[PDB]
Order: structure tokens, then sequence, then C-alpha cells
């Protein structure tokens, strides 16, 4: 979709074969995968985590520092 | 006795293909508007239900026995 | 420095979109291909690259960011465990 | 298949239907179906019809239907479910209803159904100014619609009453459309330039005849045209073809490439015509106008080639040859009730071609070489008459007044000017000053008896309103 | 010479001394937005203007909008501000069967504030911003060359604090007593707290039904009227230009 006017506008208005948008029928969702990414990295570089515990590998004050690092 | 979904049921069952029903209804609306104007301005009086003819072939409407009162 | 601290294409309407997307710290989501792709264009327009960027740059940038974070975290862990 | 599918779907246990529905949605959007676009009985139509024949127990998202119908010619199958779900929604939720109505309105807009579009939008709005503006735009009163939209936006600025985003986008889009219909191009050009709208910028620039003469200006426009060509469409291809014609006129290209461009445009137009319903609907008219445009484009290319090649030897005999083709062109016009934009485009294209002819013939003289001005005057007068019949305020007057300055006073141009002057009598209230000034003195009446006689009759009828019974009596008696 | 403020500034003294003068600002609070008296638009509590609400809660001058305030000539009282607060805070949508006097009936329905006044105290950031703005404001040319910034600030500080406590003590107890006596209300807070971190079927059904929706899918909104204002500006410019011709 080129032109810059925008798409999905319900107002008064084309290529021969437009491209289908992206969709996901059912699954975990990005809102979960993105949040789990950091814990996944910590698990990767920490060597391994024993059964019955995971996720809480960085204290609340260190996750903010890591995110700032990434953005910068 | 009489609900409000009789004529719609009849004309939905008369047209197996939906394109035909869509076009029929689209023409029927305009024809009814024209007939309404004609009947309203000239003071036609006894508009019994057997005086409205509907052409199933296209959608035209002809109101027979139209005489001013 | 003090001022900062105090036909044709309008190149200044696409640079301003840089601030629309929330930062990683603001949301809590580790940056991914989508966020980096959104962030790429304003920088290119600022520097004068009218054409844009190559199609396969977002994945490269995401991989580089992941590698950098992994290296830093590995460095911190080795000296205290 | 359409007979079988409901019977077998009725045998699926109720607890398992969602899995089959998701699998069906996945199967409908596959990528290998594109090898079946042209075959008329194809699997997409059959699957959609089978699903929709049992709608209450087989739910499909509205937008999947909307997306597939536009490409695989299943318009009415989609509309069936789309406008049956508005009467009796499947699920109780505001978001579902909003999405369904959005899809329905988009289909109505694409198919060219104006009245259903406005009727559907007027039962969905929240303000009263939006309602009034839609009802005014339905009846072709653009100024009032613009004013109501502006008032609606101003009132909404306060924020005391909440509104939605659909209305917010509608106000802007329809303000732009109403401005387009009223020939407010001067401000639209700058608005598009500021807002980065390429197509609107091209449309605005195409209306400036002289802008396309400077080499640098056309070089700049070429970049925009090439930028918007990764998603070819009939209008973009027309613009590319016009650019190629202009390039050819200046000995910068071979005719073969121009013919290739025209062939590509024709193929795209045919491919887009093949995707609409079989029976002639209201969405076919623009494509017919496009066909005429392409034919006239080729004719103008031949005109330019012959003109250049014959004038290369300074042979002022091809005026008669051009006369036949101009006369043939003089009978190809739209119908009086066609959209105004069609007349605008026709006039603009003819003006471009006539300007080309005038430019080529002006450098040679320093009567027979002043035909472009006559043709431009004729087409302007015809468009002015049509615009008056459309009840466009000041558009007819604007066109009749923008022709004040035109050189090469000739019998044809003088007669056209006299016809325009006779057309100045609109028979409208509060226009007494202009009529009285015209009565005072206006050119000469020695040209022809019928013209002066009709002028006298118009003067008498103008006097009749003022109450000058005997004056008008004597005037039209004479 | 100008009268200098006391050691501790309180709302009572400032309100009493300047009573009968126009308030510096007027703010109206609604359920989910606020605005100024002459303002026509609105601000959301979630928008970037939450800083003003935070400052109002904390009673601090909002140094971030100092230049905007200076443009409007807002009045200052001994470097503080007085703000007036007005508290206004205290069918079947998207259905085609709803009735409205401007719509047909449709055959699927039977038939058709508290007022407050507060004072905001100044800070060091405010003075820093004031000097920084004065440095870059053309009037020599500029209104203040940098090299005189230190002398100007020295004179301003001398004016603000005319009297200081310069009496030596003699032992620890006297110093402790003096420290206790001189405590400040604004610098006597406490240390902060450590930082801390059936319907599913219906939600799934709604998400499924909203498939392939270009705009509504993502959400499952702060209007600014920028296009309208641009159109108004361009129309005004074109009309003004046409005035000459």
């Amino acid at each position: 979709n080129i032109g810059g006017a925008g798409s999905g506008r319900p107002t008064y208005t084309q290529p021969a074969l437009p491209k289908t948008p992206a969709f996901q029928l059912e699954g975990e969702g990005e809102r979960v995968l993105n949040k789990k990414k950091l814990d996944e990295l910590v698990r990767q570089v920490c060597g391994g985590t024993a059964e019955g515990q995971d996720g809480n590998m960085l204290t609340p004050e260190v996750e903010e520092s890591v995110l700032n690092m990434a953005d910068a | 006795f009489v609900d409000h979904t009789i004529v719609l049921e009849y004309f939905q069952g008369a047209y197996p293909n939906f394109a035909d029903f869509w076009l029929f209804r689209r023409r029927f609306s305009y024809q009814l508007a024209a007939l309404t104007f004609m009947t309203y301005t000239m003071h036609i009086d006894k508009r019994y239900p057997h005086k409205m003819n509907i052409a199933r072939g296209s959608g035209n409407i002809w109101g027979s026995e139209a005489v001013s009162y | 420095v003090l001022m900062e601290h105090a036909l044709k294409m309008n190149f200044d309407l696409e640079i301003r979109k840089r601030y629309a997307q929330p930062l990683a710290v603001e949301s809590g989501e580790f940056p991914d291909t989508s966020n980096i792709e959104s962030r790429m264009l304003p920088f290119c327009y600022e520097a004068g690259l009218s054409s844009g960027h190559a199609p396969d740059a977002a994945q490269f940038m995401s991989i580089a960011t992941e590698t950098f974070i992994k290296e830093v975290m590995s460095a911190i862990f080795s000296r205290t465990r | 298949w359409v007979a079988l599918f409901p019977m077998f779907w009725s045998a699926v246990p109720k607890e398992d239907r969602p899995d089959l529905e998701r699998g069906l949605v996945t199967l409908l959007t596959k990528d290998y179906h594109s090898r079946q676009m042209d075959k008329r009985p194809n699997v997409v139509q059959s699957l959609m019809a089978g699903a929709v024949k049992t709608w209450p127990h087989c739910k499909i998202p509205p937008h999947v239907l909307k997306f597939e119908a536009k490409t695989y010619d299943a318009w009415y199958t989609a509309l069936h479910q789309l406008e049956n779900a508005a009467i009796k929604p499947e699920i109780d939720s505001a978001a579902v209803r909003e999405s369904n109505l959005d899809a329905l309105v988009d289909l109505y807009s694409t198919l060219g159904e104006d009245d259903l579009f406005y009727g559907t939008w007027r039962r969905r709005c929240q303000f009263v100014e939006t309602n009034a503006g839609l009802s005014y735009e339905q009846h072709g009163m653009w100024e009032k619609a613009q004013r109501m939209y502006e008032s609606a936006q101003i009132k909404a600025r306060t924020g005391v009453i909440p509104f939605s985003e659909a209305e917010y986008m509608l106000w802007e889009d329809h303000w732009v459309l109403c401005a387009q219909k009223l020939q407010q191009w001067e401000i639209l050009q700058d608005f598009a330039k500021h807002e980065n709208f390429q197509d609107l910028l091209l449309e605005c620039a195409w209306r400036n005849t002289e802008y396309w003469q400077n080499q640098e200006n056309r070089d700049q426009l070429d970049t925009v045209i090439k930028g918007v060509m990764d998603a070819p469409t009939p209008r973009r291809y027309f613009f590319q073809a016009f650019m190629s014609l202009l390039k050819l006129h200046n000995k910068q290209e071979t005719p073969q490439d121009f013919n290739r461009v025209v062939d590509e445009a024709i193929q795209l137009s045919i491919r887009k015509w093949h995707q609409l319903p079989k029976r002639l609907t209201a969405a076919h008219v623009p494509l017919l106008q496009n066909f005429q445009q392409l034919v006239e484009l080729h004719d103008a290319s031949v005109i330019c080639q012959s003109l250049a090649q014959t004038n290369a030897s300074n042979l002022d005999v091809k005026s008669g040859e051009l006369k036949l083709l101009l006369g043939s062109w003089r009978d190809r016009l739209p119908n009086m009730w066609d959209d105004i934009v069609a007349w605008q485009d026709l006039v603009t294209w003819r003006q471009h071609v006539f300007g080309l002819i005038n430019a080529t013939y002006l450098q040679l003289i320093p009567s027979f070489a002043y035909r472009g001005y006559h043709e431009t005057a004729w087409i302007i007068n015809r468009f002015a008459h049509v615009a008056r019949k459309h009840a466009l305020p000041e558009v007819c007057i604007s066109q009749l007044s923008r022709i004040y300055t035109l050189p090469n006073i000739e019998i044809q141009e003088a007669f056209l000017k006299l016809r325009e002057q006779a057309k100045c009598h609109y028979q409208n209230p509060d226009e007494l000053t202009s009529g009285l000034d015209v009565i005072n003195n206006t050119n000469l009446n020695y040209f022809s008896a019928p013209q002066k006689a009709e002028f006298y009759t118009l003067k008498g009828m103008f006097l009749e309103k003022l109450g000058q019974k005997e004056e008008a009596d004597t005037a039209f008696g004479t | 010479t100008f009268d200098a403020p006391p050691y501790v500034i309180t709302p009572e003294y400032i309100l009493k001394k300047f009573a009968g003068h126009p308030p510096s600002l007027i703010v109206h609070l609604y359920q989910n937005h606020f605005r100024f008296d002459q303002q026509e638009g609105m601000f959301q509590y979630k928008s970037p203007m939450r800083i003003f609400i935070e400052h109002l809660r904390n009673r601090t001058v909002p140094h971030e909008i100092m230049e905007y305030l200076i443009q409007g000539g807002v009045p200052f009282y001994e470097g503080c501000l007085i703000v007036q607060v007005f508290d206004h805070r205290t069918t079947v949508p998207f259905s085609i069967h709803n009735h409205n006097p401007y719509i047909t009936p449709s055959p699927y329905v039977p038939y058709p504030p508290t007022v407050y006044t507060v004072v905001l105290m100044p800070t060091a950031q405010a003075l820093h911003t004031d000097l920084l703005l004065k440095t870059v404001t053309p009037r020599d040319h500029m209104e203040l060359d940098p090299k005189n910034i230190y002398e100007v600030e020295a004179k301003i500080l001398l004016a603000t604090y005319p009297k200081l406590d310069l009496e030596p003590t003699k032992n620890a107890e006297e110093t402790i007593a003096k420290l206790e006596k001189l405590a400040h209300p604004e610098h006597s807070h406490k240390p902060p707290e450590p930082k801390v971190r059936d319907e599913a079927l219906a939600a799934e059904q709604e998400r499924y039904m909203l498939t392939l929706d270009e705009r509504l899918s993502s959400k499952l909104w702060e209007p600014r009227f920028e296009r309208f204002k641009l159109i108004e500006n361009i129309k005004q410019e074109h009309a003004e230009k046409k005035e000459q011709e």
C-alpha cells in the first residue's frame, strides 16, 4: 500500500493483486514473547536454571538498567 | 396472525441466487419512492393491497385504478 | 549548544514520528524487529538518505543488539559467581 | 459442492466447530490461489458460497470476506452475510458491530453505491452536523456540506462530548472531497505538499498547463511519478503514459516505447474490468471513460508525430488534415449527467493538446494557425454550460470570466465571445447592476440579426422584472 | 531595594500580602481532562502535560514551560504563583436500530464547583532556566553575555538572601540545637520506598471475529485537529495575499 493517504479509513475512496496483511489465529502473542525474551537471555547466559524456579533472575532495579542499555 | 416478515420471506424464497435479490430490492426501493410521490401529491385515496402490482422480472411497481378523489 | 539546550518532499514530517513509539524502559518489552524497523526511518531521513534502508536491516540490528546484551551480561556474571 | 457442504457441516459435533472454522479461514487465505484469479468457477467463490449458505452456524470474519471478494469476484456472497449480520449481530460487542459496519461501508464505497453509503453512515453518526453534512452532500450541495463539516470540527474541538475516530477521519476526507468538487486546487496543492500526499499532489499539478513546459519542472515531476509506480493502478499508468507522450514530443524517446507503455496500460485496464460483476453496474463508468482516454491518447500521439514531421519542412497544408480529426473529437463527449470531475478531466486534457498545437504553430508564423484558441474557447464554453446545468455557484461564471484575455480576434472567436455574452444572462435575483450596465453599452450589435435580436429580448425580459412594462414591450417588439 | 521574603515562605503570607490581585492561572478539572480559561482544546491526564498536575500536587514552579509562560506574560508574586482550581470532576452503541428525531423508526424496535487557591514555591532549577533563557534571547545583540552570568547571579542571590546566621557555636550540643531549630518544611521528608515490579472464551471469540481488521485489531487516541489548523492557516495566508492583489 503506497501513497501515504493511509489504510483502513472508513470513508469514500487500486492495484490488481494487493498483498494480504499479517495475522495470527491463536497463540502466546507478542505481549508475552517480548516480555519473556529478557528472561530467556538471562537463562542462556546464566548457565542454566534448576527445576521449580525461573524468571526472577534480575532484581527490579537491574532490568531497567538493561533496557536503558539496549535503547542507548 | 400477521407478523412483519411475510413479504420479505416470500421474496427471499423466490430468488435462489442472491445477486438477483439484491438487484430486485435496489430497483424496488426507487420504484416505491416514485409511486409514493405520485400517490401523495394527486390525492389518490383507496390504495388497497390488491392494487399494487410487482414485476418479479425487474422490480417495477404499477398501481392500477389510480383516480383522484 | 545553548539554543539546543534552551515538487518537493516534506522531510520534517517523518522525522517527528521517532517519539511516537514508546521506549523499551517505558513499556518493558525488549526491542524486536518491529520497533527497530519503526525507529530506522527517521534517522535515515535526518542524515539525508532519501532512498531509505535495505530490506533486511532490521533483523541484522536485532541480532547485533541481542549479542551485545548477552556479552555484557556474561561479563557481569563471571566475576561474581 | 454448494449443495453438499451444508449437509456435511450439519454432522460436525458442536464442540468441534471452532477448529474447523479456523482451518477454513487459514485455507481461504493461502498464497497459491493466485494461479486461479482468472478462471471464473474457482475454489474461492465455491468455498465462500458454501460457508455463507449456512451463516448462523458457520461464522467467518467480515474482513476476510471483504478482502477475498474484491479479488476473486464474490461481491454479493460477501454482501449477503455482511448486511445480514447488521440486522441480527452474531455476538454482543461494540467492537464487532463497528468492524462489521466498517467492512460493509467499504464494500458499498467500492461498488459505487452512493445512496446506500450515505444511508448507512447517517444511522451510525453521533453528532447532528455530521448528519446534516452527509444529507447535504447526498443532494449535491457541496458548499453547505463543507460549512457543516467545519462547524462540526469546531464544536468537537471543545471536548465536552466524546466522539469516535471514524467521524474524525470522515470529516477530513469529505472536506477534501468537497473541496475537490468545487475547484479549490490552489490551496489543495499546498495542503498536499505539506502533508506528503503524492497522488493528490499529482492531481493538483496536472491542472496547471504551463507547469509542464519547463524542462526542470517536468524533470522534478518525473521523480514523483517514478516514486509512485511500485503499485501500478490505472490512474498512475495514465500519468506515466502522459509523461511518455510529453517526452516523445521533444525528440527524447522512440514511438515504440510509447506504444509499449500504452499496451501495458490497456492490459491493466482490461484486467481490472474483468474483476467486477458481469452485469453493468455503476462501478463500470470510470473504466469506460478510461478506455476513451487511452484511445484519445493514441490519437494525440499521432497528431504530434504528424505535426512535427510535416512542419519540419515548413508546409502549412496540414491544417486541413488536423481539421478532420478535431471535428471527429468534437462529437466525443460525456453525458450531461456524468460526474463533474469527468468534464474537468476532459477539458484539461483537450487544453493540454491544444496548447501543444499552439506552441508548435506559433513559432512558424513569424488565420489557419489559430485553431487551438478556437477549440479551447469552444470546449470552455461547453464546460461552462454543463457546469451551469449542474448548479455550481460561480464555476460557470469563473470559467466565462477566466477567458477575458485571448489574442487572435477572429470570426469564430468573436462569435464564441458573443455566445458567452448572451450566456451571461443567468436570470438570477439581485443581478440588476450587471444587466443595467450591459444595457447601457456592450460592444456592438452590428454582427448578426439573430444575435442582436436575442440581446434585445434578454434586455426586455430583464426589464420585465423591474416593472418597466412599456420599455420591455418596445424592446421585444423591435 | 526590594523587600526580601522570609526564611520560610507559606501560602498564608503570600496570599495575605497580595490579596486583591488577579490570580496567576485558572485551571478547570474534569473527569479525564483539564484546560485553561482561555484555552479551547484540552489536555489528558495521561498526556505529556501530566508534569503540570504533578507540580500542582507537589507545589513547585513548572520550570519546563518557563518560556511559554514568559511569552504569555503570566504574573509572578515574589517569584511564586497563585493558581485557581475549579473542580468539575465531582443506547446500544454502533447499532442501526437506535432512534433519533432525524432518523426513521426502523422496524425492529417496538416504537420511539468547589474552588481552591494554592501557591507554588520557586526552586533552583527555575533560576537556572531563567538565566539560561536570558543568555539566548536577542535584545551586544544578546540580552546577556555569558561572562557576566556569575556576577548577575551573585547580585540576585545577594538580593534574595539579605540576612544569614553567622554566630559561632561552642560545642556539639549547640550545633545540634541549631540544626534542629533551622529545619525546613520542604527539606524534611522521609526516604522513599524500594522500587517494586470463563471470560477467556469470550475474549478469544472477539479476537477471532476481529481478524484481518487493519486498524481496530491493534487497539484490541488523543485528537489534536492538526489538519484543520493547517487548512485554516493556509486559507488565512491565501486570503491575506489576495488582499494585496
